[PDB]
């Protein structure tokens, strides 16, 4: 199991 | 050489490049297991993986070429936050198409996320 760092559209 | 199996330049030439706005040390992680002694080139548009060839010091492969624009998702586990995954394709609000996914262990996995996300944004 992970962590998002990053998510085109989603975390900016 | 020009190409052993892919095509062979030299780390540090690449290092110095004018592009290159960071450089990490790593190791590609592959689903068998095997780990690659890497360096993960980032320019202002792509990120290259250049393999390094054991038997011949200062060389590497060039093992991949990719668009920051084509990043969707990065991630890092949580049992080992140090091994990124990275995620390559399109996005949109319905959901993700995934074309292609890299694997580092990256020593210094924050700055080096938060170098590349920089890029990226």
């Amino acid at each position: 199991d992970d962590n998002t760092l990053y998510h085109r559209g989603f975390t900016e | 050489s020009f190409m052993d199996r892919k095509e062979v330049v030299n780390i540090q030439t690449w290092i110095n490049k004018p592009d290159i706005k960071h450089h990490f040390p790593c190791k590609e992680v592959k689903e068998s297991g095997h780990m690659f002694p890497s360096h993960l080139l980032v320019t202002a548009t792509h990120m290259y993986c250049l393999r390094e060839i054991l038997s011949r010091k200062g060389l590497a492969y060039i093992q991949s070429r990719q668009a920051l624009n084509s990043v969707v998702k990065i991630t890092s586990k949580k049992k080992h936050p140090e091994l990124i995954t990275f995620k390559y394709g399109n996005s949109s609000a319905s959901g993700i198409e995934i074309l292609a996914i890299e694997r580092y262990l990256i020593p210094n996995a924050g700055d080096a996320t938060r170098a590349i996300k920089q890029q990226i944004m």
